[PDB]
């Protein structure tokens, strides 16, 4: 038959939403991290078991109980409540290292605007050495310590790394990143300075380019010459690397950034214009979509790789070995420095790029607005405006120290310690909490009263004891494991790692900080305590 | 080691014009630029121009940019620069520089013996 | 282009004297931590010959005569131990951009 129904429903609309820089820029460096093949299969497998099931009880709570990731717990359970503090928190850690890769891409987009794009070659531009550009037309030898003019590119004008020696010792602060994320900042101010934005027609705009230009550079990556031998190197099973290596920790934190549970988006943004519109059925294609999508820029990616490996005539695995968010801004641009009409696409890529990682910030930075005001309305509800002023001034006075000089030294530990281990344990808790304080039984009665539809036998299970049993393995190896990293011929200080796990430490530590307090202000003893704390707040 | 020569002595002819060449060797040709000076008798140096072997880029100084033609040829490895209006002024001494290999830019003390024009 | 004027004209040649010789940047500035000047040096009859680069680093089959300070605007060399074959004319070249302009050269005789 292939009738194609589910293709023609529902997919034009589903598509434009699932459209986040977690799945274009921070899929491929992952993937490529820890080989590729290798990482698809544990990735799917722990977005079916742990991914979809959160993802739809955030979405049932947020149609439900209509509050902010602060003011939910107020109908739930009263003693979690230090889950929405640590969920603001993650998100201030985001927004401080997350805005650094729009900083660098507007930079970008500003130094593309010449007829001759510096990516191409290296001739003594601003500042090179020790430069190897013809691959293949002149036909020379490649030898070790050799760098392509787009690497250093990025180590040289973009992010200069070589003023600062290391972690430890940290330069001064760029002003032509700063100039940028000044920029940056402000659009983002004036676009939230309201939070009207349910159903405009921005979408339509702003995310249909993009996926026509992906398309574009990826039938142009097909195009290209040696790209057979970068598919096989994304499709190899190597059963080896999933037994006993530990890949399922970036897997969980990769699904966990790029789906929305964890940071408190969903219960925010949920909790208006909808209730009981079809539920069960959106969640689905969502997640359906932002795979579907993964997966295509993570070939794309995959596909450049094999042809930029071929060029240099080495292995697959060894092209970017200590590389590490430096994926896209590298590879991408080989790939557009060899097309027709190179500077018009650059420019078209880096604007879609700019837009996309701006709808996705849109959405982390309102999450924490839109929380605070249910849970304090009598102060912060009538301003509007000097509260996300506020918010926005302590965001950029956040993301200074990764303007440094070793701008390389600290994204790379804020992306795993801030958003790995800290997302996961909030997501663990808020599951737990859920399942036995608040009652799987009456989540279901609420369920089915709102819906019509009792949930099924798979997902009755899996919040009592397949996503938390998972969350808490994982928690449990990557504490056990050195998470230690390398990065630039450096890898890191002893102290790197203290400082790490107090990163992750100080986002987590509100919830037992809200237990020990809770049981302080109502009267009692221990048991009875406990009794009152546990009901719910009656309205 | 990087040799470096150039051409012989010339004749400065009113309206006519001349070539003057500069072939070097023991290093990568099209990875460094070439500088080219002009040292009048008695006074010092002067800057002309630079050009990058490849077709890549083509820069001046300011007061030649209409009096100096600088050609390259990845063939022979030989830079050439044609002038053209000659007068009793440009009857100087021309040598040839070759530049850094990028973030320095500096000369690599691989200069030709000088080609004095008169 | 960069207008780049040494403010010594002549100096004294004597054994075992310090030797100061700047060049005026005013307008310029470091872009990634090394100094875009040099200095070179030129016999009478002879082709200039490069004496400092990046006005901190020793060039190549120079002795540990000449050594270049200063960052920025303001620069400096120390030729401490002049003998009688230092005697030649040193100039001072900046490459920042597409500015590249020698300077006047001050010779050194007694
Ligand atoms: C290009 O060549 C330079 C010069 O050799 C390399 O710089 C040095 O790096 C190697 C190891 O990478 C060290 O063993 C040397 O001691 C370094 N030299 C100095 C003076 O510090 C450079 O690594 C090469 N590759 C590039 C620039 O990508
Ligand atoms: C990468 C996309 C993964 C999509 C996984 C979808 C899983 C859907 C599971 C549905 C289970 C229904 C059980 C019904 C029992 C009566
Ligand atoms: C010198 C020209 C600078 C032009 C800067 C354009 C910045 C456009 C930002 C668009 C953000 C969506
Ligand atoms: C290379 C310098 C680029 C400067 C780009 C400035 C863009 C406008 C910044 C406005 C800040 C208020
Ligand atoms: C195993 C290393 C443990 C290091 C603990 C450092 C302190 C963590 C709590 C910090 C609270 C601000
Ligand atoms: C792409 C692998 C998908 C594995 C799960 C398939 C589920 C089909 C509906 C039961
Ligand atoms: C000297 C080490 C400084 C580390 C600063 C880390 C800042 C993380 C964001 C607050
Ligand atoms: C040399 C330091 C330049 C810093 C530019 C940004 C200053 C921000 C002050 C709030
Ligand atoms: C040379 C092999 C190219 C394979 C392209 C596959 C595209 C799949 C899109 C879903
Ligand atoms: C880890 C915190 C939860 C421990 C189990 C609590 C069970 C409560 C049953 C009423
Ligand atoms: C081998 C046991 C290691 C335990 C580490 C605990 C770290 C707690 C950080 C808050
Ligand atoms: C950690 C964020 C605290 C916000 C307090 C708002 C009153
Ligand atoms: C009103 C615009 C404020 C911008 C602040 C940027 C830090
Ligand atoms: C839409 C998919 C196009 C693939 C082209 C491969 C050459
Ligand atoms: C109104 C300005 C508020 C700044 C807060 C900085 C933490
Ligand atoms: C070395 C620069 C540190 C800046 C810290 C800003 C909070
Ligand atoms: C509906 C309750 C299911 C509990 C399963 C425990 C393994
Ligand atoms: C290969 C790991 C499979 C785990 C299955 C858990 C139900
Ligand atoms: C940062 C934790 C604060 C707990 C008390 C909130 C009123
Ligand atoms: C986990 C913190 C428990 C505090 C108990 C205080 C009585
Ligand atoms: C992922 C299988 C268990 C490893 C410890
Ligand atoms: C969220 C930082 C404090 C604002 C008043
Ligand atoms: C693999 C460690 C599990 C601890 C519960
Ligand atoms: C354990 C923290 C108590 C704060 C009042
Ligand atoms: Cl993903």
């Amino acid at each position: 038959r292939e009738t194609w129904g589910k293709k023609v429903d529902f997919l034009l609309s589903v598509i434009g939403y699932a459209v986040d820089l977690g799945n274009v820029w921070r899929f491929p460096y992952i993937c490529y991290q820890n080989g590729g093949g290798a990482f698809l299969l544990p990735y799917t497998i722990m977005a079916i078991f742990g991914g979809i099931p959160l993802f739809y009880m955030e979405l049932a709570l947020g149609q439900y109980h209509r509050n902010g990731c602060i003011s939910i717990w107020r109908k739930i359970c009263p003693i979690f409540k230090g889950i929405g503090y640590a969920i603001c928190i993650i998100a201030f850690y985001i927004a401080s290292y997350y805005n650094t890769i729009m900083a660098w891409a507007l930079y970008y987009l500003i130094s593309s605007f010449t007829d001759q794009l510096p990516w191409t070659s290296c001739k003594n531009s601003w500042n090179t050495g020790n430069c190897t550009n013809y691959f293949s037309e002149d036909n020379i030898t490649w030898t070790l310590h050799s760098t392509s003019p787009a690497e250093e590119f990025y180590t040289r004008h973009v992010l200069q790394i070589h003023r600062s020696k290391g972690l430890q010792d940290l330069g001064g602060i760029s002003w032509q990143l700063a100039l940028c994320i000044m920029l940056i900042f402000t659009v983002i101010y004036f676009s939230i300075w309201k939070g009207v934005k349910t159903s405009g027609k921005v979408v339509w705009v702003t995310a249909t380019f993009p996926y026509i230009i992906l398309s574009v550079l990826l039938v142009r990556g097909a195009t290209l010459p040696g790209a057979w031998r970068g598919v096989l190197f994304y499709l190899k099973p190597n059963w080896q690397k999933l037994l006993e290596t530990g890949v399922w920790i970036d897997a969980a934190a990769q699904i966990f950034f790029s789906l929305g549970p964890g940071f408190g988006v969903l219960l925010a943004f949920a909790s208006y214009n909808k209730f009981n519109n079809n539920c069960y059925q959106d969640a689905l294609v969502t997640s359906v979509v932002n795979c579907m999508t993964s997966f295509v820029s993570g070939f794309v990616i995959f596909t450049v790789l094999g042809y930029m490996a071929e060029m240099r005539n080495e292995d697959v695995s060894e092209v970017a070995k200590d590389a590490g968010p430096s994926l896209l801004f590298i590879t991408y641009a080989e790939a557009i420095a060899n097309m027709p009409a190179s500077t018009f696409f650059a420019i078209i890529f880096f604007l879609m790029l700019i837009t996309l990682g701006l709808d996705s910030t849109f959405a982390g930075l309102e999450g924490v607005i839109t929380a605070v005001l249910d849970e304090f309305p009598h102060v912060w509800a009538k301003r509007r405006e000097r509260f996300v002023l506020a918010v926005v001034i302590t965001c950029f006075f956040g993301s200074l120290v990764t303007l440094t000089f070793g701008g390389a030294y600290v994204v790379k530990l804020l992306e795993e310690y801030a958003t790995g281990p800290a997302v996961l344990t909030v997501a663990l808790i808020e599951a737990v909490a859920v399942s036995w304080f608040y009652g799987i039984t009456q989540f279901c009665r609420d369920v089915k009263e709102m819906l019509g539809f009792s949930p099924g036998w798979f997902w009755r299970i899996c919040w009592v004891a397949i996503s938390p049993l998972f969350l808490l393995f994982i928690i449990c190896s990557f504490l056990m494991s050195p998470p230690q990293l390398r990065l630039f011929q450096y890898n890191y200080p002893y102290w790197s790692i203290i400082l790490g796990y107090c990163i992750g430490t100080s986002s987590f530590i509100c919830i037992p900080t809200y237990i020990a307090y809770r049981l302080i202000i109502t009267p009692g003893t221990f048991k009875e305590r406990i009794i009152k704390s546990i009901t719910p707040e009656t309205p | 080691q990087v040799q470096l020569q150039q051409s012989g002595p010339e004749l400065v002819k009113l309206g006519a014009s001349v070539r003057i060449s500069c072939k070097a060797s023991g290093y990568r040709f099209s990875y460094s630029w070439m500088n080219w000076v002009k040292q009048r008798p008695g006074k010092g140096l002067e800057w002309i121009g630079r050009i990058y072997p490849g077709d890549g880029d083509t820069k001046y100084s300011g007061k030649f940019k209409g009096k100096a033609t600088l050609t390259a040829d990845k063939s022979s490895s030989t830079v050439y620069m044609q002038l053209s209006s000659l007068t009793s002024e440009d009857s100087a001494v021309y040598f040839c520089a070759r530049s850094a290999y990028g973030s320095e830019g500096f000369a690599m003390d691989y200069w030709g013996q000088g080609t004095s024009v008169t | 282009d960069i207008v780049l004027t040494q403010s010594p004209a002549s100096l004294a040649v004597s054994l075992g004297q310090r030797a100061t010789i700047s060049c005026r940047a005013s307008e310029s500035v470091d872009n990634y931590g090394i100094s875009f000047l040099n200095w070179f040096q030129q016999k009478p009859g002879q082709p200039p010959k490069l004496l400092i680069y990046a006005a901190s680093n020793q060039g190549s089959g120079v002795p540990a005569r000449f050594s270049g300070s200063g960052s920025g605007t303001y620069f400096s060399l120390n030729i401490h131990p002049m003998e009688e074959d230092d005697t030649a004319v040193y100039f001072c070249q900046q490459t920042k951009g597409v500015s590249w302009t020698f300077g006047g050269g001050t010779k050194v005789e007694i």
